[PDB]
């Protein structure tokens, strides 16, 4: 059952009892990541094996 | 089988000309980010290439 996403990348820790929803794709570099893709850019959501 | 192992310490490990080069493939940091990597001090890093 992978139907449970976490969220694994964010800019900045949110604070207490905020709910983040957002599914744009992750940029771990000082690259731009344009589109839906991009160098080193990942998902932001992680299913749960 | 006999993997070359290079002791690398007394020094600064910069990621800055590692990780914006687009010459690699993959590359995948499973305990540390590379956006905490700079603020991080290591006792000793050896390669293993």
């Amino acid at each position: 059952n992978y139907n449970y996403l976490y969220r694994l990348f964010r800019k900045s820790n949110l604070k207490p009892f905020e709910r983040d929803i957002s599914t744009e794709i992750y940029q771990a570099g000082s690259t731009p990541c344009n589109g839906v893709e991009g160098f080193n850019c990942y998902f932001p959501l992680q299913s749960y094996g | 089988y006999a993997w070359n192992r290079k002791r690398i310490s007394n020094c600064v490990a910069d990621y800055s000309v590692l990780y914006n080069s687009a010459s690699f493939s993959t590359f995948k940091c499973y305990g540390v980010s590379p956006t905490k990597l700079n603020d991080l001090c290591f006792t000793n890093v050896y390669a293993d290439s």
